[PDB]
């Protein structure tokens, strides 16, 4: 519908700063720095080339939409988070500790929160055990 | 009684599906079990044993077919443990699977030869062939994931080319040296009286065999058997030795890469990236969580979101980077990347103690 | 029109010259084709099923040499593609090319069996052996490349003085034990009347084949043979496993080179260069944009033209060097300039900072 | 004379229980003797030669048991060189190990062999297969360790999967193609009048053997014979070259690895913590050297043996780290540590020299 | 005169002594040459083709004692090339070697069997024996170097351990199967009717020769032949796929290493030094070129003479330690010294800018 | 017995300087490193782990009484005392001179006087020769 | 001819601003870096090894005319150019399309204004279609 | 005999300045930096240990002595002389030109004059041709 269209053209406009139209990696990088998440500009960089569908060093409003359009159920997805719970389960029961979800959660990767692992376990531990199966939770994910 | 319903659940899907350590034991001895009736049906056609074996194999057969029966319903059963299969539909989709059906066909085709081939337990002449191909194809079946065949198939492939060649010369080498000999020996030796009883012959040769029914008698055929032996037999072998030296390469290099830690860091930051994914969804009136959190580090919601979206998708490429290590380009990867760091600060502090040189 | 023209060229061209995915099957069905046709020419030697197999034989004979020229036909159309065959003259240079000139003979040779050979299709006599000689050389001419020459070449060499040794030994070791049997048992055995069925039982033993015409029968004979065959039989299968284990090393080191970044740069730089080199051309009344752009970055241009090639040439280098990719090579190369970059830098902050001491 | 006494303990046993150099002659011998009298015995049961080599036979067979019976007691003599075994509990623990008790049961049979079967030094015909039998053992037993079965273990199991696959895959082919060749030539043939006569030809072809004893004769059971054998033959060589492979890589390995200082180091700093933990034990009422240098360093008495007892605890674990070296984890562990001291240097030079522009 | 001398001198030593390029060819002229004397000689042993061959086998008999006594000769004198050998007693030192004297000693027997054993050319019976194995040690002189044999060893020694596990397993499964062939057939098989006759059988088995002329026939020995030849055929066979394998990770880790520069600059520093030694010897009244020179840079003759030696020795050792390069030792060592090179960098850093802090 | 209890809560006190009641790395740092022996920050860390039972990144009284309860009896130290000795004996005969334990003691690890060494060699020379055997100090171990 | 000669004695002299006679690595790295191109120091001196007929560390004369003479038929570059052209095909047609020339051009190698690939397409794009065949354009380097 | 003693005697007096009477690493370093000849401490300390006999970590007057007498014939360096000739030999020909000796001799290890390599073409080209062989100098040696 439009309303999404005119968001994303809201979204952009916020994005581009100089109004060049095209999202460039220096000004991606101060709209977000701003906020409080200051990721480092190679970072930044090197992800503008892997969405830059045009390869214009840059993200245009369609390359925007497009992927806003695209949402967990593209990219096959699945595959990477049957990898990502198979790596930490050292049993292969296919089911993992909630107390290990705390402990990798926060001393690895983007580090959050205890409120952040709290809606995790809220989401994931459905039957309220701690052993959370990996397969409902990835299920979850298309659903 | 959930608990330890889900739990018997999971250990029986393990010990049949996923087996490591005492699981497999259960399984060598099913496959003993099969094995031993193949040789009691075997025992059992020979005439002077049939009288002394048919009725073991008779017992094999009703225990074995038992065993796999009660097999297939336990594994059916044990596949709601993983939330792919569950419930009616999910069982369903579970008995779709190929080695599934081949199961259940295998106990369908058990009960036909021993309902029709056994007028007793003995069986018929035409059920036979039939049983002996049942067994066959249980031994094949012995095996559900197939790793062993996908295993072939990648090395194969990794030396298709090579294996080529290796065939090519093969029979270029054969068909050559047969015709040779075909035409030193066509009457002079009774063996060679046709170009087949050649080819059959020099099949026999490079292969290593010789059976000694067919062979060269005169001087210029042997000679020429001679030096086509020696060129091609190491041709002949030559696949052998390819698969076995690159089969020790692949198992070497699995056992190189082994540490997979790179491998686990990554891992985390994609599934925090998914969670974040999914707390900060517009349409959710929910996850005030990464809501909240993200209102602490700051049109606004999508913006949020686009941000998110950016960090989850590059995260995932990331995982999928290190998804293969290889320690060549691991280390090839980390000393670029270093070097690179290392120019930035050298590039800094030459610049910047000539800021101070200025002062 | 031309559009689809040269599309259809080029396509036919990949097809026939350089299969990559789909183009095999064509190749695979061709030489299907061309091997049914000698297992038929195979069937129709045997008198007690020549008279049943002579009609397909002889249809599939005309599809084959059909298929063949056609194919020939098509592929000098398709050598139009490249620029290296373009024009009568380009198609004559084309048709220079050995495997070219194996395929005229081929065909040339297949008319003149079926026109002489064949009275009534039948095959005369004399003509057989020129035939089955014919799809021994079209089974060789299967393979335009030679790829699998080129490639056991290679690994022949570079395992020369090593493949040398294992023939010298067993060699020797066969002529010797083939000596001492004969002298053991010269009268007492037939099978070894005289030296030679020594050798030849020699060369079955030593090759593991074990024909059983000729064998040791006397105790020192026998132990002899057992001796020597111990120590020979483990050299005569070691080219076999030589050439196997190279071969699968070889294609490991290919596979673990293939990422081939630093060789995609020092491509583009030596490109901008010799693009440079032409349109710096002194004697070429044209090429003002490299011209215009070198007097923004400035006897004047011959200079020009002398430094234009200066770095052209080293480019030209530096892309031969980056040619090819070795792991460690890179690394140990890598890591040496590296090391002196750092020497560097630390001499640059010493004698800098100790100019901030002296202040 | 007891240190003299001591070097000829320590000797005894390093040549008879880990023999480096001269000592494998002693071992190469006694093995030499060991095998001659088999090869003796295997004379002497040959009726045309047992009267002229019998008396040898049982002149070597005296001197192989006293041997044996000298070299045992002089083993359990110099196993009190080592401090496992010393005193009359100490040799009573040496003898308790599985090859000690089975040198004793080999000398015990061989005197009862002797005593019973030798009523005139020539042997019973009862004791005859025991006598081959207890050499067979002595065999087994020429070497203590069984380092040869530990590395044969341990090779198949780093190819467990791998080898499955292809004995797998080998019987399959075995099964199938008897089958068949048994179906096209059971009445034809008197070769395979039975299928398990085409179990043991397919199990002789396979292998490379070919008898000659069965063999197929007609058109299509050859074909197929030929098929399967081109199939299966180098999957049935294919665990010798596996093996093979497998061997050279891990001599290879252990090759690279040879250096060891890192492996040095750590275990100078894990002995000197052990023997700091030793020295700071506070129930015992000595040790003042470690106590008063720990005083120079430095509830008291306890904090000292608490963090010397942490210092020892993570000494051993580096040393276990370094008790495996392996290049790739040597460079990769090595170059990431490098790269963290990197870092930190990079950011006090930042922090540092920005301190330095602030003023 | 003695420029041209020498230069033909060099050329035909290199030629005989060290071919590389050209020269194989005539070495392998002279290999065929002599190959076809045996051969010759081969086809005049059979009494059908002995009035044919013996003319020519005698011409060819002249002709190859000709040209090795001219090659002993040239060789003989262009080991005046090399200043090892030069002069009567440099001719006589290089007549010492082994080889030389083998050269000899076929040489003297080669005129013995011409002069004796061939009253004309015909050769005499006696003389038959002797002829053959001086050509079968001339076959084994054609290398002088003996390459072939120490690379042999070499790998051998390399897998000694691994060689011997095979070997040892490969012969207590063909004694034990042997053993139980024997028991299983000892008078239902003729062909077993002695253990020896077992244990060639089970030779002839477990080396997949199958010569057919001994072979089980009872249910059970043909099972355990079964089982063993599963067993042992890859034992037997192993010792062929270790060397071949070491073989080829022995050429690849040659080809590897080639670069060789850093073994190239410490020759140069040690021959410096070596130079220097020289010429600062004190007992010399000469050499006053690097006298003065050190005078330059500068009790005093006997200070410098000491200096020059340490430094002399030191880089012989280096030179020595850049004899052996391996990628795997000079990564590491390479990164081991740089780092604390790097450590040293950053500890005058540290230190330094905390002197640049107190300012 | 309530005696080593309570020493052990005498040392946990005199390591709890904060009286957080579990002793970080920074304070066992500085505990050790107030006294003259300043391992690098590093090795605590990374040490704490392997002892943190319940991985909190510290230590607390119950991790400090389990290991105080284990000896050298226990973590099988044998095998590593055997290697130890074994790597320093280049002659494998089981036994090391003494001056060699004299020069690796000085030259290598954790460096201590001429005094511990003298020690060393008084309880591991027991029969006075110097060349001292490796299977009775290892035994002295456990004893 | 003789115009060709005073030409490069010209040339010479203007390189050999000492007036050495044999143009030396310095030299020749500061007769370029005043025109406005400035390559690395290391890059030119080990350039000068490559072209040293006499190994002096320098460039005379007689090395000056050599390669002067020596144009791109000589070298054999021929085939580093099919290499060249091959590792930008991607698909391997032996044709490579206009515009990944200009990115190639741009954001590699030694990187040239539009202007260069404008002459570069005109010359390459014979047929004007952007898919240039590699073949006909290393044609034209020997014609 | 003595006198060559006391020569040995008075150059360890003018190495052991601080008179210790085995010269330390750093007391080498000095007496031969202060002549013109600085060579990286590396250098001398780690060459210490491969003369020092006694392993002290300094060279003693024996150590001093041993090697005084200890000349080019010892030490096996003959086969060093072959490897380092040879592989300076890019024909193999036993034979090695003069000027290529001028030049290995300016650009590697301890770079010398051309005086240094005039003593060289002096003692090495006894028949005065430039291709000197190799097996003559190194016969030169023990001679
Ligand atoms: N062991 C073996 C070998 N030899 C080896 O693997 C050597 C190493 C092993 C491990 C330790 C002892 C020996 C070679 C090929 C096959 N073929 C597969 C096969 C065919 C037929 C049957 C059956 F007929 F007996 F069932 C069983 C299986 C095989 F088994």
């Amino acid at each position: 519908t439009e309303e999404q269209i005119a968001e994303f053209k809201e979204a952009f406009s916020l994005f581009d700063k100089d109004g060049d139209g095209t999202i460039t990696t220096k000004e991606l990088g101060t709209v977000m720095r701003s906020l409080g998440q200051n990721p480092t500009e190679a970072e930044l960089q090197d992800m503008i080339n892997e969405v830059d569908a045009d390869g214009n060093g840059t993200i245009d409003f369609p390359e925007f939409l497009t992927m806003m359009a695209r949402k967990m159920k593209d990219t096959d997805s699945e595959e990477e988070i049957r990898e990502a719970f198979r790596v930490f389960d050292k049993d292969g029961n296919g089911y993992i500790s909630a107390a290990e979800l705390r402990h990798v959660m926060t001393n690895l990767g983007e580090k959050l929160t205890d409120e952040e692992v709290d809606e995790m376990i809220r989401e994931a531990d459905i039957d309220g055990d701690g052993q959370v199966n990996y397969e409902e939770f990835v299920q979850m994910m298309t659903a | 009684r959930n608990a330890f319903y889900r739990k018997l659940q999971n250990f029986l899907y393990n010990v049949l599906e996923r087996p490591r350590g005492w699981a497999f034991i259960y399984h060598a001895y099913v496959f003993l079990l099969v094995f031993s009736c193949l040789v009691l049906s075997v025992f059992s056609t020979i005439k002077e044993y049939e009288k002394s074996s048919e009725g073991a194999l008779y017992i094999l057969e009703i225990v074995t077919i038992v065993v796999f029966g009660v097999e297939y319903f336990v594994r059916i059963w044990a596949a709601g443990c993983c939330c792919r299969y569950r419930g009616w539909r999910g069982r369903l989709k579970f008995a779709r699977k190929p080695f599934c059906v081949i199961d259940i066909m295998v106990l369908i085709a058990s009960i036909a030869v021993l309902a029709a081939g056994s007028q007793g337990n003995v069986f018929a002449t035409s059920a036979l062939r039939s049983l002996r191909f049942l067994q066959i194809l249980r031994m094949i079946r012995m095996d559900r994931r197939g790793g062993t065949w996908k295993l072939l198939g990648s090395v194969v492939y990794a030396h298709s080319k090579e294996l080529v060649t290796a065939w090519y010369i093969g029979f270029l080498c054969l068909i050559l040296a047969s015709f040779l000999v075909y035409l030193a020996e066509k009457g002079e030796n009774d063996h060679f009286d046709t170009y087949a009883d050649a080819l059959w012959w020099g099949l026999i040769t490079l292969t290593t065999i010789g059976y000694g029914d067919k062979y060269p008698q005169t001087w210029n055929g042997r000679l020429l058997a001679a030096t086509f032996t020696l060129i091609g037999v190491s041709f002949f072998a030559l696949p052998a030795g390819i698969l076995g030296s690159g089969f020790a390469l692949k198992v070497q290099e699995q056992h190189r890469q082994k540490h997979f830690e790179k491998r686990r860091n990554p891992a985390a930051g994609l599934i925090q990236s998914a969670w974040r994914f999914y707390a900060t969804n517009l349409s959710r009136t929910d996850l005030h969580s990464t809501w909240q959190y993200y209102e602490r580090t700051v049109g606004l919601k999508v913006s949020i979101r686009a941000v998110c979206v950016m960090r989850f998708l590059v995260s995932k490429r990331k995982f999928k980077e290190s998804l293969r290590p290889y320690d060549v380009m691991d280390v090839i990867e980390q000393y670029s990347a270093g070097h690179l760091d290392m120019l930035s600060r050298i590039k800094s502090l030459q610049s910047r103690v000539d800021q101070i040189v200025g002062r």
